[PDB]
């Protein structure tokens, strides 16, 4: 019953890279904190400026 | 003085063999006068759909409960008669039928298995009686806070996929599920290729060889044109299920990072990290001296209950973490360690503390392979997984090879600033939010 | 054929340095697991059961 | 009395952050020099020639 | 193909001490120091030292401190555990072959040399509370507790844990004259697997001979019958209902043994219907859903225990316990098939068997042996042993039952229960 659960669909809300099943995200793991940690190096190089 | 070395040599050699069938038939001769056999399948809830999900576990239930030839309670009396036992369980992964018993009735107890895995009745009545079973251990089950919370742990992990769901299936399919869903599934997988007939004791590969002959031929004797018996990848997701019931006197929590799989050679440098952290329960002798500090903090500051470490493993992928139970203003404390500990080996692992876990390896490995049952379990799953049964003195090897570096590197690779799946059950209102559990798997040090 | 404890019945308390405090003689139970309703906890005011020290790779 | 800290372990407790240590000090260096547009220093960099001569 | 099977060794010393070993030539070593010391040699003035005594074998040493007793063990990934029953008490320790010498120096200073550190043994007294509420935390506990209190006069009658009003109140002395009195050479026996003889031999020789404690079986239980009743709201209603039967190693001890499994004992298959068990079919016939029966069998130095257990909805007790002292009553009565007989045969033959399969399960069963006996006595005549019962003996010793005054333990909603007279 509390296997009656299950975690609702985030499709719409999901990275691209992941969103597929069958697929492992491990492989889009780097690319993805890559471009969101960029943006905060920037930002901090931007406020450092 | 036998050397341990030496003793790992001594055991003796686990010998494999094929029918025409594909059924692999593989035996670890002992000399007990008593001994376990049992057939090892690859079925279990990852190769079910949304809509036959617990067919297994359904089947496991009729298993027992008569075949063609012995229909009814004949199986239970021809066991408990010659004072055998018959047990059966099963994984996302894995399920199993297997017989303790003694020695010189391996004939039968093999005569068994066969009956059982080939012509379980299913007969439509005794399917209903156990629709009400079932349902009976799915309330059994939510009370059991630490099954639940591993249940909701795979939930979130695996999201999208199969492996998201749980063995014994949602509430629904248990009332559902006709017999003609489990005859289906059974012919989709207990198919020869898939099961190994597995034995350990006081027996010879031979007669089990034979026996396997006599009572197996006829499986594949067909084989399918294009069925699809595959299994897809899955899919972990960094995210957290967070049940809050504040009627609950105490919370579980469950971590854990993306494992690489059963195959990976990386598995004994996470095991031997995780017996560094070890495990930890209020009933221990010696707290504050214990070697992990995870478990000596948590004895000294009554941050916790239990806590344990984990490595699950599935085919390419796995869990990797920790559950704990503990008291409502603790969580946050018990996260803050849990995680220091990761992060501190990740980076900074002394070669003393890795020997340490070097040898609680050693010891667990040892002292779990002792009697036919662990024996047979081994020989039956390692053939599905491993494909070969890989021998104490490979393993030593295996673990000799891992030094701090090893732990460091290894460690970093799945843990280091990686996405956790989190799942908490109970009073979690102190249960620290995704954003900060996920900066607590980095360190602003490194 | 001594051994009290697993000659099955009387109660046998065990407690450990590393492994876990345990109480496991014999008595009824598991059949009633079977013709069920039998709750648990999991994990009240407690501790852990299966327990650790044993493994693989 | 400082020999609380001296053995094996706290050896390779020192090899382990020696990576890290130098690092910070490479972050360091860059970011003083660059705070004071040290004219001995950056005179050397290729381009960040913004002093001509 | 295996190597040779080693042959058991056993010795015992002209003061008593037994020492046994089996060369397993197994990766892993595992040694057992067995000692008849267990809860029925406290007395009222100290109930609960020994419990408190199995809570500290990491305390300091002569010779070893406890943070060294900790992380030396666990710097080699050993073992360190003690098991006491109401006879006595087990200390075991594991660790691969190459690591038995700090291990057994570890064991030696537990057991001949604990300091009982005024603030260490005051630290460790809240430890009785926990580890006796998690015992209890299986109804099965409380039950058997009160039920050996209730069957007996003294010695037997003590509980396993400690009484709540002695949590805070053992002393430092009287762990010390626990220990003195009790862990001395006649009363000892030192089990090893994975190592060899004279090892053990000169171990015994060197460090275990100290005597200056009791002697006797210091007591004698007195069984006496009786019952203690606790209400409390749990859903189910346990009970157990029992007779004096035999001493550990009498033949009739063995008789009441296969008396057990005619009755049932213990499940064979997952789910099943437990089809021979007389016991739980004959409560099947008349109830109608949550249950549980089996065959209770204890047995001791100087007395036993045998009857039944029921777990049963609270409105049912009653008809589940009468029920199943109807099923005894019917094979005192001579309704027993020797087919039956001869299946309860098998199955507690290949229990037997069954248990000593690991070494852990062997080395208890040997050190057992060693206390009890002072022999070892091997599977093939174990199992000749279990044959020579006749159909007699098991009706004989059902009999003993049936007639026999009674003890009897209960716990749940009681409004259903029957006293022992009205079964």
């Amino acid at each position: 019953s509390h296997t009656d659960i299950k975690v609702p669909d985030f499709s719409d809300y999901r990275r691209p890279e992941v969103l597929d099943s069958t697929k492992s995200s491990k492989e889009s793991s780097e690319a993805r904190k890559g471009f969101s940690y960029l943006v905060t190096a920037t930002t901090t190089v931007g406020v450092a400026y | 003085t036998a050397t341990y070395a030496q003793a790992l040599q001594s055991v003796p050699e686990t010998q494999v063999s094929q029918l025409d069938n594909g059924l692999r038939v593989a035996s670890e001769q002992s000399s007990q006068p008593t001994c376990t056999v049992g057939v090892w399948i690859d079925a279990g809830s990852r190769y079910e759909s949304e809509k036959n999900n617990g067919a297994g576990y359904f089947v496991e239930h009729l298993a027992f409960k008569g075949t063609k030839n012995r229909p009814g309670n004949a199986l239970e009396k021809e066991v408990e008669s010659m004072g055998a036992h018959l047990n059966a369980y099963s994984t996302r992964e894995h399920t199993a039928y297997y017989i303790k018993a003694l020695s010189k009735d391996l004939p039968k107890a093999v005569e068994l298995l066969a009956d059982i895995v080939q012509n379980c009745s299913l007969e439509d009545s005794q399917i209903e009686k156990e629709r009400d079973v079932i349902l009976q251990e799915l309330q059994e089950n939510d009370t059991s806070m630490r099954d639940v919370v591993f249940n909701y742990l795979h939930a979130t992990a695996f999201q999208g996929t199969p492996l998201a769901q749980s063995v014994e299936g949602p509430s629904e399919n248990v009332r559902k599920l006709s017999r003609a869903d489990l005859t289906e599934y059974l012919s989709r997988h207990y198919k020869a290729p898939r099961m190994v007939l597995a034995a350990a004791g006081g027996l010879e590969h031979r007669q089990l060889l034979d026996l396997a002959q006599k009572h197996f031929s006829g499986l594949s004797g067909t084989y399918d044109e294009d069925a699809v018996p595959t299994l897809s990848p899955c899919r972990f997701t960094g995210s957290q299920i967070c049940h809050r019931e504040d009627g609950l006197p105490l919370a579980h929590v469950a971590i854990a990072v993306e494992g690489p799989g059963w195959a990976h050679p990386d598995n004994v440098a996470l095991q031997v990290a995780n017996a560094i952290i070890g495990h930890y329960d209020c009933t221990y002798g010696g707290g504050a001296h214990l070697s992990s500090p995870l478990a000596s903090i948590a004895a000294t500051n009554k941050l916790c209950q239990s806590f344990q470490t984990f490595n699950i493993c599935y085919a390419d992928t796995g869990l990797l973490g920790a559950h704990f139970v503990c008291d409502h203003m603790s969580i946050d404390d018990m996260m803050f360690v849990l995680q220091g500990q990761w992060m501190r080996l990740c980076t900074s692992a002394t070669e003393s503390e890795v020997l340490r876990g070097k040898n609680l390896l050693r010891n667990a490995l040892v002292s779990h392979l002792d009697g036919t049952t662990p024996v047979c379990e081994d020989i039956g799953r390692s053939l599905l997984t491993y494909g070969r049964r890989i021998p104490l003195a490979e393993w030593e090897s295996r673990i000799a090879e891992v030094d701090a570096r090893v732990v460091r590197e290894v460690c970093s690779k799945y843990f280091y600033d990686q996405c956790p799946a989190v799942a908490g059950f109970g009073p979690i209102e102190q249960l620290p939010d995704y954003n900060r559990i996920r900066s607590g798997m980095f360190w602003l040090r490194f | 054929m001594l051994s009290v404890a697993a000659r099955s019945g009387p109660f046998a308390p065990v407690l450990s340095a590393t492994s876990r405090g345990v109480a496991g003689a014999l008595r009824p139970l598991v059949q009633a697991a079977v013709p069920a309703t039998s709750e648990s906890p999991v994990l009240d005011l407690k501790r852990s059961v299966l327990c650790r020290e044993s493994l693989r790779g | 009395m400082l020999t609380r800290f001296l053995g094996p372990r706290y050896r390779q407790l020192a090899r382990n952050w020696v990576p890290t240590a130098q690092l910070w000090g490479a972050v360091g260096a860059v970011g003083l020099v660059w705070a004071t547009d040290w004219r001995l220093i950056l005179d050397w960099v290729p381009y960040i020639n913004g002093k001509f001569k | 193909v295996p190597p040779h099977p080693q042959d058991l060794e056993f010795t015992r010393l002209p003061n008593g001490l037994v020492i046994a070993s089996l060369e397993n030539y197994a990766p892993a070593s595992r040694i057992g120091l067995f000692i008849k010391a267990g809860s029925r040699y406290e007395n009222s003035n100290n109930l609960g030292t020994s419990h408190l005594l199995r809570l500290a074998s990491s305390l300091t040493t002569k010779g070893a401190s406890s943070f060294k007793i900790t992380r030396g063990i666990e710097a080699v990934g050993g073992k360190l555990s003690v098991t006491s029953t109401r006879e006595n008490m087990a200390y075991t320790v594991e660790c691969l072959r190459d690591d038995v010498d700090i291990l057994m120096e570890f064991l030696l200073n537990v057991t001949t040399a604990p300091e009982f550190r005024r603030w260490e043994v005051a630290a460790l007294q809240p430890q009785l509370r926990i580890d006796k509420a998690v015992a209890l935390q299986n109804p099965q506990a409380h039950v058997i507790e009160n039920l050996h209190a209730a069957a007996y006069r003294n010695a037997l009658a003590n509980s396993l844990y400690c009484p709540d009003y002695r949590i805070g109140k053992v002393t430092p002395v009287e762990l010390h004259d626990y220990v003195q009195n009790h862990f001395t050479s006649a009363r000892m026996a030192l089990i090893g697997l994975g190592v060899s003889h004279p090892v053990l031999k000169q171990v015994a020789e060197q460090f275990l001979n100290i005597r200056g404690g009791l002697g006797l079986s210091g007591a004698k239980a007195k069984y006496h019958g009786g019952e203690i009743r606790e209400q409390n709201g749990d859903s189910l209603v346990h009970a157990a209902l029992v007779a004096e039967s035999a001493a550990i190693g009498s033949a009739e001890a063995n008789a009441f043994s296969v008396l057990q499994h005619v009755l049932g004992a213990g499940p064979h298959v997952k789910r099943g219907s437990n089809a021979t068990s007389s016991l739980y079919q004959a409560v099947a016939k008349g109830v109608h859903q949550p249950f549980d029966v089996s065959a209770f069998n204890a047995s001791y130095s100087d007395s036993g225990l045998f009857g039944f257990y029921t777990i049963s909805q609270a409105a049912s007790a009653g008809d589940v316990i009468k029920a199943a002292y109807n099923q005894v009553k019917t094979i005192a009565q001579g309704n027993l098939s020797n087919p039956d007989v001869q299946a309860a045969k098998n199955k507690l033959k290949a229990g037997y068997l069954m248990s000593v399969e690991s070494s852990e399960g062997f080395l208890d069963e040997v050190g057992s042996q060693a206390l009890a006996a002072g022999s070892y006595t091997p599977p093939s005549t174990v199992l000749q042993q279990i044959d020579a019962v006749a159909d007699a003996d098991v009706i004989n010793a059902a009999k003993k039952f049936v007639s026999g005054r009674k003890s009897m333990a209960a716990s749940g909603n009681l409004g259903h229960t029957p006293f022992i007279d009205e079964l």
